[PDB]
RNA sequence: ACGAGACUCUGGCAUGCUAACUAGUUACGCGACCCCGGUCGGCGUAACUUCUUAGAGGGACAAGUGGCGUUCAGCCACCCGAGAUUGAGCAAUAACAGGUCUGUGAUGCCCUUAGAUGUCCGGGGCUGCACGCGCGCUACACUGACUGGCUCAGCGUGUGCCUACCCUACGCCGGCAGGCGCGGGUAACCCGUUGAACCCCAUUCGUGAUGGGGAUCGGGGAUUGCAAUUAUUC
């Protein structure tokens, strides 16, 4: 019952549910406007988004 | 479509796949 | 063309002030008239543009005050409405002028502000501004109002009211008056 | 307080140097001479620059110019 | 009408120093920065350490 | 109808208890272990009685009735989910529970809790918060 | 003639709860002795009879505006929420006790159902409404 | 004869009044109400202020219905009584010679400002680090 | 033929060039044409923390896309309608075709 | 020097109430929170006096509020 | 030459211009009601941009007047004017043993690597209390509390990729927390004309740790989830 057991728990939920598209890590993720990023990546790659920064 | 994600929706995903 | 500007009920028109050196800083008088104590604004963007600005919509920005009541401005406005009733039942003239002297017997004409270094209190006797003055009047007046007004039966309208003939004559039992002496007096010491 | 810069004092010494006979003394007019003899890439510039033709005729129509 | 090149870690020794090679005419402020200087940063893989390289 | 009457009763001897007769005949109720400013509106409106009146002027007819709605509730038209003791852990039987009531199910409540040998039990007799709150910077005044 | 709008609803409401009293064809329901009107409130109103001028006010609110179901009734009716240590909140009233006012004017003739959820004055509801906003006119005149 | 019509806005912060003056009758009132009832009854008179500052006779011959929507309270009675006085100036110079206007314009201008220009006053953006526009938040030492 | 076609894009004036250089189009064409319905402009504001630290002062920073709606209505079929927005489109506009 | 425990009364006495009766109309000022204050009575009933004295036409009004209430005496002529 | 300034966004205005049945206004007709007129976000259609939306332009420059000053740069007051110092963004050389190896398949060296200091599953802990400190929330009341009535906004977000979990109108049951069918929206179209609170009005309370304050504690009922004890929340 290894196969069965392996993934017994479930993820359907919770902060493991979601895992960043860039580096895969579970703390500081951006939900907003589906994009589910980490806020430094987001930072890094938020030029070519369209994102710009004039407030 | 059926889905139809909307119009901001649509600029995050092409900046994505762009990026 | 209106010959008379009343508050609602009250003249403000026939009012004479005692003092010369307060007659251009008090503003009830033909040019400053309107029918509420509650103006549009914009008196405070300049140095001198707030002696433009009518004693009650002073006296109604001054009252409220202590976090709570801050930004309550209607209510003042009644609040001083009720008090110019309880000023017009208990001597039978127009509550402008009783407004207009307690004002002038209750604002310091000395005052000692601090010199030198720390260690020691040394003070100088200085001579203080007109509008200053009616500054120190209206917020003794205030402070005197909400400390009477405070954890007792009698209400604002009352205690905002009959200070202000105790201050019309200097009854020695009033929040300004004796304020008023002991900043007197402390200047007279350092002299 | 409002001090003009040396590029705005620079052009606008330059564009009396240059033309003198379609200025004058009325700001519109000779904002819009500046505006059509020039390349100004903004209107605030343009405004300071018109500003300071109209200061520099005042000085002059009164004596000699030392710069 | 202007550029400079910054590298920046490890540089022969053990503690990091810059060198920065500045020429020309070059704005820092402003919005002009955005399409007068366009900026690269790159890493460089050593057998020592890493380095990085800032053009503009 | 202002003027006061005569047998005016100062200090109220009812349910063992203290009232004041100053106060008014919803509020001065209140004094009774077990009955707060919502049981008592609710005893003064199934009776008949006035609620402006002051509680030192009532008489014995009246004050029993309405010790008769607080005493005897479910079956004088009283809700369930309005009583404070719903489903009780020995018999389940619905009360509005007295003041020395309360104090004896209280001590037996925790009797229970110290016999069954509960963490909350275990709580209660060591002098802790049982409801499950942070208490490492906050509670001081357990001794010194 | 006048309409709801030229008189002050402060005297107008006491008015049609007065008048609403006095027909008595509203069939209050039972609980209406010990219910709280809000899940924010402390007591219980301290008026011997709420439900007439509740009713008065879900009348001429509708006459205001139709087209408010339950729901849209329940923000009318709610306010400040306080609770104690935490800040303050806004909160809604209780869906049934507007829910059984509706059913009351709805028995009642004065308030029929309205097409897209929505709930409107029958014209003898205007009727009743015109005609004592013009006694309420009359009597303050 | 042909409808004589103007439209007139007024703004405080953000509550615009928009008045529609026309021929008929003498009577004014906003939203269906009357100028004589509108909550909160303490600012009855600043309400009042043109009609008796001005005269009847000067609303006798016209009748104005205002749409408003935005702003409090105090903001709407301010954005009403701006916007009746530049309304009433607006018609008067439409429809009337210019010696009203300037008889009307000199009186208003002279009991109070604001009765003809509008505020140039909104709220600023707050920023990181305090609970406000300008104040920030209590600094820690030690 | 009741058409409504919505134009967006990032830019303002690319996407006011092809508007504009499809209104002279249907005017070159002799055409019954409305005109451009500007829509509100929605803003989509993320605020972060400068720092991948939580050491230093709290400074944040503010990011802003602006999105820019135009509508078209005209009256011809799909076909017209196609030979005219296919040649010579901005590379940041975007269009959609509906019929009503 | 002393707090001065107040202990106002609920309902009046034999004298409380002709000695108002026969004084409080030939005040200048009257108000509930004055009357209290001078007759030692509670808050609620020096109000509820006062529209007892206004419902027998001995007392009239000037002004009605929810805060503040104001008495008068009686003109002479 | 850099930095400052210059530059970008927003706010304040234009009864002039370009266009709006996914925003409306005014007229006209049909409706409901009061007494010859008034009201209605009730219905429909002859123009238009007054409100609203967002594009190009315009506008403010120490421009005019009176004083001060090497009649220098510049300063002050004032008339007319929506503004005669709006707020933010970007932000130079040189470095700090400043913080991050726990943001990264960014990383050198060192250590471990099957009885794993990698991975996964079940349970517990990060919450544990003589005490001290920092940022905060609630109040100490009658300029107030409780109960009804009155009437007023703007930034916004919303059915998701492996992502199951969205925002809610309407009708029913129940004190309330709450429960299935019922329809709309991939959005100025629907929640929504976001009936927000503080205010305003009318009673009740009366200086009493009281109807202030709601900490502590007992019982009961609901949703989320595989699971709530060391109460998740209500």
């Amino acid at each position: 019952g290894h196969q069965q057991l392996y993934w017994s728990h479930p993820r359907k939920f919770g902060q493991g549910s979601r895992s960043c598209r860039v580096c895969s890590n579970r703390h500081g993720l951006i939900r907003k406007y589906g994009l589910n990023m980490c806020r430094q990546c987001f930072r890094q790659y938020a030029k070519d988004i369209g994102f710009i920064k004039l407030d | 479509m059926a889905v139809q994600i909307s119009k901001k929706r649509k600029f995050v995903a092409d900046g994505i796949f762009k990026a | 063309t209106p010959d008379i500007k009343l508050f609602g009920k009250w003249s403000t028109d026939d009012v004479q002030i005692n003092d010369i050196s307060l007659q251009d800083y008090i503003a009830v008088k033909e040019k400053y008239a309107k029918y509420l104590p509650h103006s549009a604004g914009r008196y405070a963007a300049k140095r001198f543009r707030k002696a433009q600005c009518p004693i009650v919509e002073r006296l109604t920005n001054s009252m409220m005050m202590h976090g709570r009541n801050n930004g309550k401005k209607l209510m003042t406005v009644r609040i001083v409405k009720h008090a110019f009733e309880i000023i017009h039942l208990l001597t039978g003239e127009n509550p402008l002028q009783v407004l207009v002297n307690a004002i002038i017997n209750s604002g310091p004409r000395e005052d000692s502000t601090r010199i030198g270094r720390a260690g020691t209190v040394r003070r100088q006797a200085v001579d203080v501004s007109p509008l200053r003055r009616v500054n120190q009047a209206i917020w003794l007046l205030c402070t005197g109002a909400r400390e009477a007004a405070f954890r007792n039966i009698k209400t604002i309208a009352e205690c905002l009211a009959d200070e202000l003939i105790n201050a019309a004559k200097g009854s020695s039992n009033s929040y300004a008056i004796k304020k008023k002496d002991e900043l007197e007096r402390v200047a007279k010491s350092n002299r | 307080g409002r001090v003009r810069t040396k590029t705005v004092k620079k052009a606008a010494r330059v564009i009396i140097e240059k033309y003198y006979t379609r200025l004058g003394n009325d700001f519109h007019t000779n904002k819009r001479v500046c505006e059509e003899i020039a390349i100004i890439p903004s209107k605030k510039l343009r405004n300071k620059i018109a500003g300071y033709v109209t200061h520099l005729m005042k000085r002059i129509q009164r004596g000699p110019v030392r710069g | 009408k202007g550029c400079e090149v910054v590298v920046s870690g490890k540089l022969r020794g053990q503690r990091a120093k810059s060198m920065k090679f500045v020429d020309g005419l070059m704005i820092h402020s402003g919005d002009p920065v955005n399409y007068y200087v366009d900026t690269a940063v790159r890493h460089v893989l050593l057998r020592q350490g890493v380095l990085g390289i800032k053009v503009k | 109808s202002l003027v006061i009457p005569e047998k005016f009763q100062h200090i109220l001897r009812v349910l063992n208890t203290n009232i004041d007769g100053r106060r008014k005949i919803a509020f001065a109720i209140t004094a009774i272990k077990g009955v707060g400013r919502r049981y008592a509106h609710v005893v003064l409106r199934k009776a008949d009685i006035d609620l402006t009146k002051r509680a030192g002027e009532l008489t014995e007819d009246e004050v029993e009735r309405v010790i008769t709605i607080m005493q005897n509730p479910r079956q004088y038209k009283i809700p369930d989910w309005f009583l404070n003791r719903q489903k009780d852990v020995k018999d389940g039987k619905y009360s509005q529970v007295l003041a020395n009531g309360l104090d004896n199910k209280l001590r037996e409540d925790l009797e229970r809790l110290k016999k069954i040998r509960a963490h909350r039990g275990l709580r209660h007799f060591w002098g802790l918060r049982v409801r499950g709150q942070h208490t490492k910077t906050t509670g001081r005044r357990g001794r010194t | 003639g006048v309409t709801v709008k030229d008189v002050n609803q402060q005297e107008f409401v006491r008015a049609l709860a007065a008048f609403l009293k006095k027909s008595g064809k509203l069939k209050v329901p039972e609980w209406v002795d010990t219910v709280k009107l809000a899940k924010h409130k402390e007591l219980a109103p301290y008026d011997e009879n709420w439900f007439y001028t509740r009713a008065a006010s879900t009348a001429r609110h509708l006459y205001l505006r139709g087209g408010a179901g339950v729901g849209s009734m329940t923000k009318i009716y709610g306010g400040r929420q306080r609770n104690g240590v935490m800040p303050s909140h806004f909160s809604r009233g209780s869906k049934s006790v507007a829910r059984r006012v509706l059913q009351a004017l709805e028995g009642l003739k004065m308030v029929e159902k309205d097409q897209d959820w929505g709930r409107k004055l029958t014209p003898q509801g205007q009727r009743d409404l015109d005609r004592i906003a013009g006694q309420v006119a009359a009597a303050k005149k | 004869g042909p409808l004589q019509s103007v439209q007139v806005f007024g703004r405080k912060k953000t509550a615009t009044a928009v008045a529609h003056c026309k021929r008929g009758n003498g009577l004014i009132k906003v939203n269906g109400r009357p100028l004589e009832m509108i909550e909160p009854r303490t600012l009855q008179y600043k309400l009042l202020e043109p009609v008796l500052l001005l005269g009847k006779e000067r609303f006798a011959g016209v009748d104005i219905r205002v749409r408003v929507k935005g702003g409090g309270h105090v903001a709407q009675i301010y954005a009403i009584r701006q916007s009746i006085s530049k309304a009433l100036v607006a018609y008067y110079q439409k429809y009337v010679d210019e010696a009203s206007k300037k008889e009307i314009k000199d009186i208003l201008i002279q009991y109070d400002r604001t009765l003809l220009v509008a505020d140039p006053r909104r709220c600023e953006s707050k920023k990181f680090g305090g609970p406000g526009a300008r104040a920030r938040y209590q600094k820690s030492y030690r | 033929h009741r058409i409504r076609i919505t134009l967006t894009s990032r830019n303002v004036k690319s996407l006011e060039k092809v508007c504009a250089d499809l209104i002279r189009g249907a005017k070159e064409k002799n055409l019954k044409v409305k005109g451009p319905v500007r829509m509100p402009t929605k803003t989509l504001r993320i605020t972060t923390r400068k720092t991948p630290c939580g050491e230093g002062s709290k400074t944040w920073d503010r990011f802003q896309m602006r999105i820019h709606k135009r509508l078209i209505d005209l009256h011809s079929p799909s076909e017209i309608v196609k030979q005219i927005t296919s040649i010579s489109i901005e590379p940041g506009v975007e269009v959609e075709v509906t019929i009503a | 020097k002393v707090r001065d425990k107040l202990n106002n009364l609920v309902l009046f006495d034999k004298a409380t109430y002709d000695k108002l009766c026969k004084e409080v109309p030939n005040y200048k000022l009257i108000t509930p929170a004055v009357v209290s204050e001078r007759l030692k009575i509670r808050g609620s009933l020096a109000r509820a006096a006062l529209q007892e004295l206004l419902s027998k036409g001995l007392i009239k009004l000037v002004s009605k509020h929810r805060a503040q209430v104001i008495y008068t005496r009686n003109t002479k002529g």
